[PDB]
Parts: C-alpha cells; sequence; structure tokens
C-alpha cells in the first residue's frame, strides 16, 4: 500500500451539499497548516516508492494558487497526480483552458468531476459541460463524472441536461454513506440498501489506500465512512511515510479485517449480544457502512482488543 | 471503488 498517497487539502468548499461526508461549506475551518502540507507534498515527491499523489477536500480548486504551487513541487520528481472537483471553475471557458493547460503540463493523469442534484444548487450545469467538452482536447487525462444519488434524487435530469458533453466520459452513480451531512439532512428511507447483516460473506474491504486527512489524522482508505472511525495511522506530528506504511502493515485490526472480513467482527458482536448496544444498522448502502458502525468510537475498537489478542497468539 | 471514493482515479 505504498505506491499511492492522498492529501485532503481543506474542509472549506464553495458548496454546502446536503450529503457531504465532511459537512464542507464556505465556513468550514478544519484543515492542516499550509506549510505542513508543503512539507508532506515535498516528502511524497522525494519518496522513491510513491507513484501517484491525489488531492481532495473540500474543494481543491478553491485556492488554486496553492494547488498549483503543490503540483509544481512534485513536477521535478515526475510523480503522477489525480484531482477531484465540483467544477465550480468551469463557468469560464478561458479559466477551463488555463486549468487544463496546467494539469497537462503538471502530470495530472485523472480528473474526477462530481455533479448531481446535491451539487446542482451550487454549480451550474453549463460549468460542468465546459469542463467535460474541453477535456476532449486532453485525451491523456482520464475524465470521470461521479454522481451521488438517493431514491428521491436519482440525477436522471442532470444527465439529460448535460447533453452531448458527457459523451466518452465514465459516469458512476453511487449511493450515500450515512456520515456527515447525510446523517441528518437526508431521510434514511431515501438511502439505497443493498446489503444486510446476514450476507456477511460479501462484506470484504476492497483494499487500503493511505489518506492524510484535513483533521490532521491518517486513514487507511478514502471511503467517506472511514473519517467517522477512530482508526488512525498517526502517532506523532512529524511522521514519515515509511512509518505510516509500517503502521498500516502492522495494524492488527486492519490485518484481521483484510484476512477475515467484517464477519469476524460481526460474529463477535452477535455472540456477545452487542449488535443493539453498538447501534449496528441492519441494512446498508455499501460494505463501508458496516466499517463505520463497527469502529466509530474508541469503546468499539477497544472492545475487540482481547479477541484480536487471542487471534494473534493462535495464528502467527 | 470504495477505497478511493473521495479521490480522482485513472481508468
Ligand atoms: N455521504 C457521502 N456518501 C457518498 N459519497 C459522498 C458523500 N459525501 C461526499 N461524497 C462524494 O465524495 C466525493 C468527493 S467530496 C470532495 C471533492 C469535491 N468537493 C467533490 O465534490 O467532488 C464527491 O464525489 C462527493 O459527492
Ligand atoms: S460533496 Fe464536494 S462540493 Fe459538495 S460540499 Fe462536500 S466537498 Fe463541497
Ligand atoms: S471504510 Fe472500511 S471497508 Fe470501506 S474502504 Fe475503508 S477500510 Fe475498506
Amino acid at each position: 500500500y505504498n505506491k499511492t498517497v492522498s492529501i485532503n487539502l481543506d474542509s472549506r468548499c464553495n458548496a454546502s451539499c446536503d450529503h457531504c461526508c465532511f459537512s464542507s461549506s464556505p465556513t468550514s475551518t478544519t484543515r492542516m497548516e499550509k506549510e505542513y502540507i508543503r512539507e508532506l507534498v515535498t516528502e511524497f515527491a522525494k519518496n522513491k516508492t510513491i507513484q501517484v499523489i491525489s488531492f481532495t477536500g473540500g474543494e481543491v480548486f478553491l485556492d488554486y494558487k496553492f494547488l498549483k504551487e503543490l503540483m509544481e513541487i512534485i513536477k521535478p520528481y515526475e510523480k503522477q497526480i489525480t484531482l477531484i472537483s465540483n467544477g465550480f471553475w468551469g463557468l469560464s471557458k478561458k479559466k477551463v483552458q488555463e486549468y487544463f493547460h496546467d494539469m497537462n503540463s503538471l502530470n495530472v493523469i485523472a480528473l474526477t468531476i462530481s455533479y448531481d442534484e446535491y451539487h446542482a444548487p451550487f454549480v451550474k450545469s453549463s460549468s460542468i459541460k465546459n469542463i467535460l467538452e474541453h477535456s476532449r482536447k486532453y485525451p491523456d487525462i482520464d475524465i470521470s463524472l461521479n454522481m451521488a444519488v438517493t431514491k428521491d434524487k436519482m440525477s436522471n435530469h442532470i444527465l439529460e441536461e448535460l447533453g452531448d458533453s458527457i459523451l466518452g466520459v465514465k459516469i458512476t452513480k453511487f449511493p450515500m454513506i450515512s456520515v456527515g451531512a447525510a446523517k441528518t439532512r437526508i431521510k434514511q428511507e431515501n438511502i439505497h440498501k443493498f446489503y444486510s447483516l446476514e450476507d456477511e460473506d460479501s462484506l470484504h474491504c476492497p483494499g487500503y489506500d493511505i489518506v492524510y486527512h484535513h483533521d490532521g489524522e491518517i486513514y487507511p482508505c478514502a471511503s467517506p465512512a472511514i473519517f467517522e472511525t477512530k482508526i488512525t495511522l498517526r502517532e506523532e506530528y512529524n511522521q514519515s511515510f515509511e512509518r505510516t506504511v509500517e503502521k498500516l502493515n502492522s495494524n492488527l485490526l486492519l490485518f484481521i479485517l483484510r484476512k477475515e472480513g467484517f464477519k469476524w467482527f460481526l460474529n463477535i458482536l452477535k455472540e456477545n449480544n452487542k449488535i443493539e448496544e453498538f447501534d449496528i444498522p441492519y441494512e446498508f448502502s455499501s460494505i463501508c457502512g458496516v466499517c463505520g458502525s463497527l469502529f466509530n468510537s474508541a469503546e468499539k475498537i477497544n472492545y475487540f482488543y482481547p479477541y484480536m489478542e487471542k487471534y494473534y497468539n493462535e495464528n502467527f | 471503488k470504495e477505497n478511493r471514493w473521495i479521490l480522482g482515479s485513472g481508468h
């Protein structure tokens, strides 16, 4: 898990989406210091094993001068970069031309644009079209359109109104993770339920991907669900990426989760009649929904400790 | 994929 790394630059956003896992808004104050981010980016650019550095937020294009400065630190080291955005900047075709020219000269291999009914009150449809259309001139940048949907807001009209600008773009519609603003602003009956506590043989984490988050912590993945858990890989302020990777690979909870799946933790709670006590939901939109509910408090994580200790002595 | 949900990713 040492070929890719992500930095969440800021919780500040121009939008205030009702589903946002971070509850991002123009008044969001959670972020790592700029100088600290410059040091992480310099270290990741100098690192011999890292191949891809991804930036996320918040809205990364909100402070474009700082994003371009971070992309320029990486440039001499020839690392690949990925970006994700709400495309607010697409309003001006000249601005789009400038940003695509910069991304192309700064080894940006992928750009994901998020647009759906939750993003629509904050960004015009025409702004997204401008970015999608200009991206045709840059075939080496992989373009994607991510649409977060609910049963009442399926984004069926958003796609029609995008017209032919979506031709050749990879579109993925996905359900909500019940975290951040989605917990309180969206009715749970509107969140699609694809999994239950009984089909445990399908609850396997897709894999680890290191994220240095805007709360100053380090997470083993970039799923919206992980940020509400107490699973952090940070032990000190100045921690190297080698140490982060060493901790990820020696974390007993994450090792058991990867090797045994969620059913190992769910069966412990069922055996000890702790499902109601831990507020484990019966149905969920995805596998990450189980993750968040198993580990979103220090009590929950610590609860598994003697069972994980028994696993370590028995195996290994 | 879930592990790269809040990130841009190449095809
Ligand atoms: N509760 C939630 N469940 C599922 N996806 C969510 C979510 N909260 C946010 N997302 C999605 O996570 C992605 C990254 S959010 C941060 C990047 C940027 N502001 C953007 O909007 O793209 C977006 O596609 C967003 O729709
Ligand atoms: S989903 Fe993206 S655009 Fe919407 S509030 Fe969250 S960070 Fe901002
Ligand atoms: S939230 Fe849990 S299941 Fe989902 S990607 Fe992260 S570690 Fe894996």
